[PDB]
């Protein structure tokens, strides 16, 4: 009956055999044929009455339901739909992001009260802001790790850290570390990786990215390493306001750290250290 | 067919830096996202 409205172009009769057969599942034999034949223009621009049908059947195919759910002005459930699609999209950033959007723009189309709809615009803005510090990688990094922001995985906020302080970032500035600290927001209790140990290891990268030689003992040590990647990121997490006391592992604990085994002989480096601790410390007391 | 760029003018509205969509109407903003519908259309054709 299907094949024979194809060949005759004959959607009246199809029609028609969607109200006669209608308690015998056509309907669904005709959706899973225009799926199965790949002619989802056609299973999409079904009649309004046979929408109820149409959105029961989609409900099994959540990457075509919410289109349905737009044209059918139904834009809360299309917000809710796409906002799952994103949270489940791992394999293509652009793709999330691209989902992401659809989702906020369903939002904001929908009659959600002021209330709920700020809620909601709010919940999709964390996960843009989240996926602002993969968008931000440098591009030279992207470029040498044979990375394409286009192509590539969503990253967990560890590997994100990890690309933003590692060896092959040669332009790693302040901002590049402040975006790996912030990261750290975004790891949850439930994850193997210790927070304040990565904490720890995003700051002893920060520190192996300046010269700490004493250039002519006769310079402030507080203003020789003002210029300091180390120094700017301290600085910009007291311009957040956080609590530097509560926030930072101890002096001892960073001088004490692997990664640092080379400036451990450097007297100069560990005065400077606890010198920039102590005024910063101070600064904010 | 710069379909892509056009769903980028949906970000660069909804900016807080310009604030652009406090100077839309209901109505028009009704009918750019009716506008940017159309190009994630021709985009699932492609």
């Amino acid at each position: 009956l299907v094949q024979i409205c194809e060949m005759t172009d004959n959607q009246s009769r199809l029609q028609r055999y969607m109200t006669l057969f209608a308690e015998q599942n056509f309907s669904d034999f005709l959706f899973r044929w225009y799926l199965e034949k790949g002619k989802r223009g056609k299973l999409l621009s079904q009649p309004a009455s046979q929408h109820g049908q149409l959105a029961a059947f989609l409900q099994a195919h959540d990457h075509l339901s919410w289109l349905h759910e737009l044209n059918s002005q139904e834009f809360e459930k299309a917000h809710r739909t796409l906002q799952t699609l994103a949270n489940m999209e791992t394999r293509y950033f652009c793709k999330k992001k691209t989902l992401l959007g659809l989702s906020k723009l369903a939002a904001l189309a929908s009659d959600f009260q002021e209330d709920v709809l700020q809620e909601k615009v709010e919940e999709i803005a964390e996960q843009e802001h989240f996926l602002l510090h993969q968008e931000t990688l440098p591009k030279k990094l992207l470029e040498e790790k044979q990375l394409d922001l286009n192509a590539m995985p969503v990253l967990a906020p560890f590997q994100l850290i990890q690309l933003y302080v590692c060896e092959e970032n040669k332009r790693a500035n302040e901002n590049d570390f402040m975006k790996a600290l912030d990261l750290l927001e975004y790891i949850g209790d439930d994850s193997e990786v210790d927070v304040e140990e990565l904490k720890l290891e995003i700051l002893c990268k920060a520190i192996k990215r300046d010269e700490w030689s004493a250039t002519d003992g006769k310079d402030d040590p507080i203003e020789a390493t003002k210029d300091s990647i180390f120094v700017k990121v301290l600085q910009n997490l007291l311009n957040k306001g956080i609590e530097l006391k509560g926030y930072l592992p101890k002096a001892e604990t960073l001088l004490q750290s692997e990664e640092l085994n080379s400036l451990k002989t450097n007297s100069y480096f560990e005065f400077s250290l606890k010198a920039n601790y102590e005024c910063y410390m101070k600064m904010q007391s | 067919k710069q379909y892509k760029d056009c769903l980028r003018l949906a970000d660069i509205v909804s900016s807080e830096n310009q604030k652009l969509y406090t100077v839309f109407s209901k109505t028009e903003m009704r009918n750019l996202l009716q506008k940017l519908r159309e190009s994630s259309l021709m985009l699932l054709d492609l």
